[PDB]
């Protein structure tokens, strides 16, 4: 009865009062990131073959 | 080059004999599915063969290894785990005939069936339909009919039409009846005789495989 | 000559009938077989094929030599080649006619074994045991036909250079015996292995399922194109042996025909040869 | 009291939900992202192929070491694969076959097991007997096994496929905290970079934030319309990918808890089964059931590459923390390395 | 993990012994095995060495031939037969296992050993710079040690080993790659080197730690152990 619906609308509730922020705080956070870390990424660009492992 | 990587190629040519001796004993022994509702019928189908989560039963037959697994247990969504069992030689489908005056039933087991056999995980391998309570089926018919369950039927009341109308129903849900074959049977006191029609169901789709795998097929 | 008496003719037909089917031949099987090769190679590599592949193989290397064949017809028992083109030929022709015919046994067999005995050890056999077993059916063939290979230069004519090794020379030796065998015992080992797989099919099963005697007729087709193929040849050859036993001694009174007969019904050979992948792997579905 | 007042309150706050939710969405990331230059096509090669498998791959899992990594199979074996020399480490014989799940350790002493089985089997590699043994076996669940990621040597989170996610103690092997959050079957688990918060995707269409420690989950995102098929933590750790059998591939923030971008396309029409991000988060890699992998920009939403060597459906794929290479695992029964 | 070996005694010369060694608490099958002896005087020698699959087996040029070791996986037994035995053949030999897998721990077990008496180039030099080093409880020791040839092999794994014996008791594994502490080895033992040259740091030295110090290279299989610095407490 109220554990599976009391319950249910005490934690959405709960969830409703966490503070947000705006969506181009966080999208200009995330560019940051990866900016900040594009040279660290082996992927993202090319990596010399002495340094890669799994070179032949 | 290596000089103590050697004795770790050598680990890995042994892990990797033993991995092929496992898989050649695992292709020799055949899987089968079990599946249906009603614990009754599947506890007495798995008890008629001579020698928590899935329940695994191994058990041989004329020098060849079976494999059962029951999945009624499992109480789960089929959507995202019966793709697990696409190199499944068989599947075993266990209906009570005596359903269709309980509630209802004997329409959830053909919704059930229609929906097995439509899959398109088992586009290939065949279904064998085991008809479970035949002395309560025709017990059932003497004092109920089938027609309640069954406002189409239009028929004589007697154990052998009522049965061959329940089979012609189940059959006709195949879609694909030219690319899988269901191998029905009716489930007798007697023990031998059912392990024996599983053999022979599983001979014939080995047969079938042997001959695709060969090209004929 | 070659110590023997051998009794070659001439007869002015073989430059009218042979030309035309050998080159028929040729085209429906240079298409044939090399693009279902083509195939293999490109396209998965279990035991159930790589005996079909050996049979492909071998029938490729069959015509892709015919050319000296043709060469030797077209201008009829006119041989310009040297000794090494002329026993490297016929070392071919043996080994490749040799190869086909084990190979279709083998196949045979692997079919018999599939459906009579779908329970044993031969059916899931190893990738590695198949490649030993066609080394080894290749190997036989190999030394069976190694004796050839050591004879002497094109044979004489009074004129024209010719070497067959058919003839219709009255020695009896061994290998148009064995030629007779690779006839006899592989023709009852399929007729067994199909007899029993009919036995065994239509018993139980048969009744429906389209798709089984779409196969089943192919095996059929497979067994009668092999009888009507290889028979003539070889009924031809009982009969030249038949002469060879009441004649011969005495200067053959013109056997004639009879040898002409064999080397037009020869064409059956290279017919079954090109049909071949159309029966085999074509006529797969997979 | 009644359902006629409950579930009506339950929409007036979904409805209070959605209306901040459109207030703070002022400009969606696509936009915003078009003042970087395209990554542009990605090549990868095969440097390693992984073989010996005789069944359907369907779960792998990265070292913390980024050198070896465990494999799961249905034929009832989990390999640890030396990636560097694909050597063949250590070959567990699992008791059940019915396997689509594993994890590794971040210290490398044990590797978690699981599937249709109700037990996340753990096992030991670093014992002096030299052979692998069960550690433990936990089974207190009662749906099949989808997925159990390693916490630490030991605290382990698993999700089963009931509607309940609990997290298990190694030592004494009981529930120390069940999620019942979920109204439908749980599919993908992942952990944050902090071992702190972890999400878990379900059939609902809907992926909720779990606390490790807190036990009540904190925000719940029901962009997808299909069940939710797969799950991943951003690098940073403020955000999460998704693969779902929608076929398009939705990535939701821990803050702003919005969808930012939707990768789809056209040709693609089959469900996407594993996704990863690279150590930088920008190449999102996306397992589809097609025989081929796709790799797409987390903030372009363009198809950087695909990777076409598979034959069957790809049934897992894993980054390593170093990231210098990415594990695609299928149903070919085979594993390759691309980088 | 106890490895009982037996087949000592009295030896007449040129004769032959078959040792014996038994396995248990473990799995024999899994693990390699070396067989090691000891010079009344002189440190500890290889003599042989048996793969898990019972291949590669590897032999010293000083016992190339003349010795043969055979392994019994069903009976969980290890067994060294050796024949025409001369009067240097003489030592206390031991049984040692072995795994060798990325992150294994080889030589980490060191069977306790049987006495025997008997009544009377091309391989990598181990130069130990000192024999003996006084030492004092709570001090901090260094041990060096210098090779012939570099053990930095091109995968960037260098190999070398520590060993120590305490008076009374077989040998026991230390450190291996010189960057790695075995099970049980206390975490203040601390080793370095470039490459070439080898530094043992004991710092917060024990009572227990009293015996004397040995090294290993396992670039070239022909192993060879060092001269050995003994500790005087
Ligand atoms: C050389 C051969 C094959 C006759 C022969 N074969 C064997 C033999 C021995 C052992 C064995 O295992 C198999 N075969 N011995 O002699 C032959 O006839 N060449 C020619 C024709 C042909 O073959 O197409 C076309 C025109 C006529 C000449």
């Amino acid at each position: 009865s109220i554990a599976q619906a009391r319950k249910l609308v005490e934690q959405l509730k709960m969830e409703a009062n966490i503070d947000r922020i705006k969506v181009s705080k966080a999208a200009a956070d995330l560019m940051a990131y990866c900016e900040a870390h594009a040279k660290e990424d082996p992927l993202l660009t090319p990596v010399p073959a002495s340094e890669n492992p799994f070179r032949e | 080059l290596s000089a103590e990587d050697k004795a770790a190629v050598e680990r890995s040519k042994m892990i990797d004999r033993n991995l092929r001796e496992d898989g050649e004993k695992a292709a020799r022994e055949v899987k089968l599915l079990l599946l249906g509702a009603g614990e009754s019928g599947k506890s007495t189908i798995v008890k008629q063969m001579k020698i928590t989560g899935i329940v695994e039963t191994h058990f041989t037959f004329k020098d060849l290894h079976f494999k059962m697994f029951d999945v009624g247990a499992q109480r789960s969504e089929r959507k995202k785990w019966i793709h697990c069992f696409e190199g499944v030689t068989a599947i075993i489908f266990c209906v009570a005939l005596s359903d269709y005056d309980l509630v209802n039933r004997m329409h959830e087991s053909m919704k059930l069936f229609d929906s097995i056999c439509n899959n398109k995980w088992f586009t290939d391998t065949s279904i064998i339909l085991f008809l479970n309570k035949k002395d309560l089926f025709e017990e059932k018919i003497k004092k109920s009919p089938l027609t309640i369950c069954y406002p189409e039927y239009a028929g004589s009341n007697t154990y052998e039409e009522a049965a061959a109308y329940i089979q012609c129903q189940f059959e006709d849900l195949n879609k694909r009846k030219d690319t899988k074959e269901i191998y029905t049977h009716f489930t007798c006191s007697t023990d031998t005789k059912n392990v024996q029609f599983v053999f022979d169901a599983v001979t014939d789709v080995i047969i079938k495989n042997n001959l695709k795998d060969c090209g004929l097929f | 000559i070659d110590k023997k008496n051998c009794c070659v003719f001439r007869d002015d037909f073989i430059v009218k009938v042979l030309p035309p089917v050998l080159g028929l031949e040729f085209i429906f099987g240079l298409l044939g077989n090399g693009l279902a090769l083509w195939i293999f190679c490109f396209h998965s590599w279990k035991s159930s094929r790589i005996f079909l592949f050996n049979l492909a193989v071998a029938d490729f290397l069959l015509i892709i030599c015919l050319p000296f064949l043709m060469d030797n017809y077209v201008r009829r028992w006119d041989w310009k080649f040297g000794d090494i083109p002329c026993r490297l030929m016929l070392f071919m022709l043996a080994m490749n006619r040799q190869g086909s015919i084990i190979f279709l046994t083998v196949v045979a067999v692997d079919r018999y074994f599939r459906v009579v005995h779908p329970h044993h050890a031969l059916n899931k056999i190893s990738n590695r045991t198949a490649a030993i077993i066609s080394c080894l059916l290749w190997g036989i063939t190999i030394g069976l036909t190694v004796h050839l290979l050591k004879k002497k230069m094109p044979i004489q004519n009074g004129g024209a250079n010719l070497c067959s090794s058919f003839s219709i020379c009255h020695t009896f030796q061994w290998h148009e015996a064995m030629f007779l065998l690779e006839f006899f015992l592989p023709l009852g080992i399929i007729l067994f292995c199909s007899a029993r797989i009919i036995w065994s099919l239509r018993q139980r099963q048969m009744d429906r399922h389209a798709k089984i005697k779409r196969a089943i007729t192919f095996i059929m087709v497979v067994a009668i194109v092999f009888v009507i193929c290889f028979l003539p040849s070889v009924v031809v050859r009982i009969r030249i042996f038949w002469l060879l036993h009441t004649s011969g001694t005495q200067n053959c009174e013109v056997y004639r025909s009879v040898d002409l007969a064999f080397f037009i019904t020869l064409s059956f050979t290279y017919m079954n040869s090109m049909l071949d992948p159309v029966v085999y792997y074509f006529s797969s579905p997979s | 009291s009644e359902l006629d007042q409950l579930r009506q309150e339950a929409e007036q706050l979904k409805n209070q939900i959605r209306d901040a939710r459109k207030a703070c969405a002022d400009a969606t990331l696509s936009q915003i992202t078009n003042n970087i230059d395209p990554v542009g096509r990605i090549q990868m090669r095969t440097r390693r192929t992984l073989r010996g498998h005789l069944a359907k791959i369907y779960a792998m899992h990265w070292g913390t070491d980024s050198r070896l990594l465990v494999s799961a199979s249905q034929d009832g074996k989990l390999i640890i694969w030396d990636s560097y020399t694909t050597n063949k480490v250590h070959a567990i014989p699992l008791r059940s076959s019915w396997v689509m799940t594993c994890a590794y350790a971040p210290s490398g002493n044990y590797v978690a097991c699981g599937g249709l089985d109700n037990i996340c089997s753990i096992y030991n590699l670093k014992t002096r007997e030299g052979n692998v043994r069960v550690s433990r076996e936990l089974a207190g669940h009662t749906g099949y096994l989808s997925c159990c990621r390693f916490l630490d040597d030991n605290q382990i989170v698993t999700s089963s496929g009931d509607t309940t996610c609990a997290l298990w103690d190694i030592e004494t092997g009981q529930q120390t905290t069940t999620f019942t959050g979920h109204t439908g079957d749980v599919m993908s688990l992942s952990l944050a970079p902090d071992t702190r918060l972890f999400v878990s995707g379900a059939c609902d269409a809907s992926a909720k934030l779990w606390d490790v420690r807190e036990g009540m989950c904190r925000q719940t995102f029901t962009g997808h319309e299909s069940d939710i098929n797969a799950i991943c933590f951003f690098p940073n750790g403020n955000a999460f990918a998704t693969g779902s059998d929608d076929a398009t591939c939705r990535l939701f923030d821990l803050r702003a808890d919005q969808e930012l971008m939707t990768y789809s396309h056209d040709n693609i029409i089959c469900g996407i089964t594993s996704v990863s991000f690279s150590k930088s988060g920008r190449l999102l890699l996306a397992g589809y059931d097609d025989f081929n992998c796709n790799v797409w920009d987390a903030l372009k939403a363009d198809r950087a590459g695909v990777l076409a060597g598979h034959d069957n459906r790809v049934s897992c794929l894993g980054v390593t923390d170093d990231g210098m290479a990415v594990a695609t695992g299928s149903w070919d029964s085979f594993l390759k390395i691309w980088n | 993990v106890q490895l009982v070996e037996s087949g000592g005694g009295l030896v007449q010369p040129g004769g032959s012994r078959k040792l014996s060694c038994s396995a248990s608490g473990f799995a024999f099958s899994s693990f390699g095995m070396h067989w090691v002896r000891q010079a009344p005087e002189k440190g500890l020698e290889w003599v042989a060495y048996i793969s898990s699959g019972s291949g590669t087996i590897y032999y010293a040029d000083t016992v190339k031939g003349r010795f043969t070791i055979s392994r019994d996986d069903p009976k969980n037994t290890l067994f060294l037969q050796m024949t025409s035995l001369r009067s240097e053949d003489t030592a206390m030999y031991y049984c040692v296992r072995s795994i060798y897998y990325y992150g294994s721990s080889p030589f980490d077990f060191w069977g306790q050993g049987t006495t025997l008496t008997v009544s009377a180039s091309a391989d990598i030099v181990m130069t130990q710079a000192t024999s003996s080093v006084p030492v004092t409880p709570g001090e901090s020791v260094s041990i060096s040690c210098r090779s012939s040839k570099s053990l930095l092999h091109s995968n960037g794994n260098t190999y070398l080993y520590w060993f120590l014996q305490r008076p009374g008791q077989s040998p026991q594994l230390l450190i291996y790659r010189m960057s790695n502490l075995a099970s049980g080895v206390p975490d203040r033992f601390s080793g370095s080197g470039s490459g070439t040259a080898f530094t043992l740091t004991i710092s917060r030295l024990e009572a227990e730690d009293v015996g004397v110090y040995y090294c290993m290279q396992h670039l070239e299989y022909p192993l060879t152990f060092g001269a050995g610095t003994k500790l005087e407490l």
